[PDB]
RNA sequence: UUAUUGGAGGUAGAGCACUGUUUGGACGAUUCAGACAAACUCCGAAUGCCAAUAAUUUAACUUGGGAGUCAGAACAUGGGUGAUAAGGUCCGUGUUCGAAAGGGAAACAGCCCAGACCACCAGCUAAGGUCCCAAAAUAUAUGUUAAGUGGAAAAGGAUGUGGCGUUGCCGUGACACUGCGCCGAAAAUGUACCGGGGCUAAACAUAUUACCGAAGCUGUGGAUUGUCCG
RNA sequence: CUGGGGCGGUCGCCUCCUAAAAGGUAACGGAGGCGCUCAAAGGUUCCCUCAGAAUGGUUCAUUCAUAGAGUGUAA
RNA sequence: UUGGCACCUCGAUGUCGGCUCAUCGCAUCCUGGGGCUGUAGUCGGUCCCAAGGGUUGGGCUGUUCGCCCAUUAAAGCGGUA
RNA sequence: CUGGUGACUAUAGCAAGGAGGUCACACCUGUUCCCAUGCCGAACACAGAAGUUAAGCUCCUUAGCGUCGAUGGUAGUCGAACUUACGUUCCGCUAGAGUAGAACGUUGCCAGG
């Protein structure tokens, strides 16, 4: 039910990114209602974790920057080969 | 499967093979399926033969999609002509797969059968393959 | 058309006006008013 | 406020544009140098050739 | 064998001749075009063949009409 | 030339709204889901192009006198053609050769670095290199390979070895990703693609510090022709 | 002209694709068309709106129908 | 091999076959060593190592090729303009 | 607030429900005149006013279809380095699709009230 997300502090580049993604780390963005769009970032071991525990459908409890918002998967982004998620959509549920 | 009934131009332009799969790339009609990780052409041939291998090892019972079709038609010159004086007649009929790309899809046998009956498949084809699952989160 | 036809003026001894028809479809001689520089007024130029 | 620009590889082989763009600077020989005052246009200049070009906050 | 095809016209150059915020006298040419792809706006004609041209000498602004249609128009220079 | 601003247009990609192609359902052609297109488009870049008024820069145009050229080539890249053959052929774009010497690539027009006014037994660098041939590190740190792999190849095969993980039973397994190697691997005068000797690093991957290295740049003297003020 | 020449094919003009989102751009590259026609199928003023489907009737009517019709002719 | 390309040679790089004389490769015809065999033996089939030596006299055809006669342990396939 | 008439990329349209006609708009009653149907006063045109909100039309509440639409990331790609690998790396630009979300119009005059 919960997980953690790093404030992505500025633009990032391509070069960033893939350093992120290799460091096993998903970009990721959290919008909705009560919350101010934000991009953050959530180690993958973790979230897939947290998503086998509640589902595909559940609320997870995401620690951004001092505030425990509540969020839902609204989507992400998959890459077949490598097998690795490559970003993730929060939707702060309200 | 064998090839369209009808297109508008016999003679076309060859297709670029360089890239990433552009769709198509996830399982949607059954639980197993064959993803490429190689580009190739895959000829109407091609895909019966793996087809043949699949089905006949599953015993029937099970269900087969094929994803791809052989929509672009491909030219040869005659033996021995020289070069030049207009493009040649239709030979055959390929797909163009690229990494990603969903080949074959199998349901309703177990998984242990599909792995078995997608490697007698593959080994038919002109690319490297990988068994992949339904995918969920 | 079908033929390449010459109007004629009843004062202007110019033929100045060519045009075309079908002999088929138009075989009287097709007349109409065009203007007449030496006149300076449309007068009745006819097929000749 | 100004740059000393030094062209540090040939121009041989590049592209007409980035040579023109070379020329536009004041370059004119390997090594040579220039100072200029910085602004946005000769900031895009330098972006255009800086393969070629060594920047010096002068 | 041999070939059937081997057949094409000249081409026309067609398309734009003066750019957006260009001066421009009167008769030049805006466009040229087959069809209305670009309209005739304001002091700008329509020529028999389509063609776009200035009316009076001013600067030339392409500018859109509706949802999916374009218009270019000509405006006295102050 | 760049910055900024405005504009024209339909490529890459993507998509299926039209045309055509296609797979599996459902209902009795339509509908759900999923694909394909140089001559499909509901969409649509990067760039390039046309302009307008600031920075840098040095051209531009017109009119005359005099030409030569109208066999091109390779490389890279966007494409047609061919067989996603050719040192093939035909167009777009860029570079070099042509008409360019010098250093590197063993040798090697077209690749990489770089454009030779002349002289010097001065110096700094580029590509590329530093065990001997043969100038400069038998340099430093961490690791990988054991195949002379390095120093020419594939489907496929395999308890070769290293890093990563998700996991299961209670040391032991399954699975997924990945680094480097192995087999697959047969040609004609003589070893015979590391250039040779040789090398287990003198191979490979990261990081760092030196140095060598050109007719490039600098230093000194000189020649010629211009510009600014001899 | 010609991936030697011959034989075959082609030779002017129009449209599309190739053509790399200005324009231009080749091959014996991929497709087609022209050597006319119309006295209205020209000009002007006024008015008007299609294909198709469903549903009823021993062509008509209603309803939808942004054009999926038509535009003399190839695109 | 039949070709594709048209890069050397058109101020000349003699074309097929045979004869003479060879030389090299190994994807081995024989001989030597060996694994599997639906290898009893005698013979075979197939694969692996192996290039030292050996590997034919006639009929027909210009022929290469090929068919045939009679042999042989065997009558190998290719490169060298 | 209504109407007339413009401007704007449907954020404006369609769809479903409800509310109203004092004037106004409309439906409406007719065909003598002007005018009118390849036939019909259906339309156009003209007299009007019996009546009616019933429909158009205005007003209200809905995001159902349609339209608009970020941020984040992905594809592609200018340039550079590596490289010949159906490529890798860095940099700038940055879609399409989809997501949150916007949206059941904003406004210029003229007149009435
Ligand atoms: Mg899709
Ligand atoms: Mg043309
Ligand atoms: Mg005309
Ligand atoms: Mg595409
Ligand atoms: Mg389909
Ligand atoms: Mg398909
Ligand atoms: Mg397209
Ligand atoms: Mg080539
Ligand atoms: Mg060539
Ligand atoms: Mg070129
Ligand atoms: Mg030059
Ligand atoms: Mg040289
Ligand atoms: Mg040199
Ligand atoms: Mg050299
Ligand atoms: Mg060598
Ligand atoms: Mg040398
Ligand atoms: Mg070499
Ligand atoms: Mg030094
Ligand atoms: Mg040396
Ligand atoms: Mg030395
Ligand atoms: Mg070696
Ligand atoms: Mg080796
Ligand atoms: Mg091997
Ligand atoms: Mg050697
Ligand atoms: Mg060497
Ligand atoms: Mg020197
Ligand atoms: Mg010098
Ligand atoms: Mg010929
Ligand atoms: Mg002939
Ligand atoms: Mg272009
Ligand atoms: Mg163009
Ligand atoms: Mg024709
Ligand atoms: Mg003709
Ligand atoms: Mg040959
Ligand atoms: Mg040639
Ligand atoms: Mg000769
Ligand atoms: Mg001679
Ligand atoms: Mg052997
Ligand atoms: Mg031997
Ligand atoms: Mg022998
Ligand atoms: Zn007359």
């Amino acid at each position: 039910a919960s997980l953690k997300s790093i404030i992505r502090q500025g633009k990032q580049t391509r070069s960033d990114l893939k350093q992120l993604r290799k460091s096993g780390k998903v970009p990721a963005v959290v919008y909705g209602y009560g919350t101010k769009n934000v991009s953050v970032k959530v180690d993958e071991v973790e979230f897939i974790k947290v998503i086998r525990e509640v589902g595909r459908n559940g609320v997870i409890e995401l620690g951004v920057g001092s505030k425990t918002i509540k969020v839902m998967v609204a989507d992400y982004q998959f890459d077949p080969l490598k097998n690795q998620i490559t970003h993730i959509d929060f939707l702060a549920i309200n | 499967m064998l090839l369209p009934k009808r297109v508008k131009y016999r003679r076309q332009h060859r297709p670029k093979t360089t890239g990433r799969s552009k769709g198509g790339n996830y399982v949607t009609f059954g639980e197993f399926g064959l993803q490429a990780t190689t580009t190739s052409w895959i000829t109407s041939r091609q895909i019966e033969s793996a087809r043949i291998a699949m089905t006949r090892y599953m015993k029937r019972g099970g269900k087969v999609w094929i994803k791809i079709f052989p929509h672009t038609p491909y030219t040869k010159k005659p033996l021995e002509v020289r070069m030049g004086a207009g493009k040649g007649a239709v030979e055959g009929w390929i797909a163009v797969v690229k990494p990603g790309r969903i080949l074959f899809e199998v349901a309703g046998v177990s998984e242990e059968v599909a792995r078995e009956a997608l490697r007698l498949a593959s080994h038919k084809l002109p690319v490297k393959t990988k068994f992949v699952k339904r995918e969920e989160l | 058309v079908r033929v390449n036809v010459t109007l004629a003026c009843t004062e202007c001894g110019d033929r100045n006006y060519i045009t075309t028809k079908n002999k088929r479809n138009n075989p009287e001689r097709i007349e109409m008013k065009k203007y007449c520089p030496r006149l300076n007024k449309y007068t009745l130029h006819r097929e000749t | 406020a100004k740059l000393q620009i030094t062209l540090t590889r040939s121009v041989i082989g590049r592209p007409e544009t980035q040579r023109k763009t070379v020329e536009a600077l004041g370059l004119k020989k390997t090594n040579s140098s220039v100072v200029v005052e910085d602004n946005p246009a000769i900031r895009g200049q330098i972006n255009k050739v800086k393969h070629l070009v060594t920047v010096e906050e002068k | 064998s041999s070939t059937k095809n081997g057949r094409d016209s000249e081409s026309k150059r067609l398309g734009a001749k003066r750019a957006d915020g260009q001066f421009v006298t009167g008769g030049s040419i805006l466009y040229r075009q087959r069809g209305t792809k670009i309209y005739p706006g304001e002091n700008v004609g329509r020529g028999g063949d389509d063609t776009l041209f200035a009316k009076i000498d001013g600067v030339v602004k392409f500018e859109r009409k509706g949802r999916d249609k374009k218009q270019v128009s000509v405006y006295a220079v102050a």
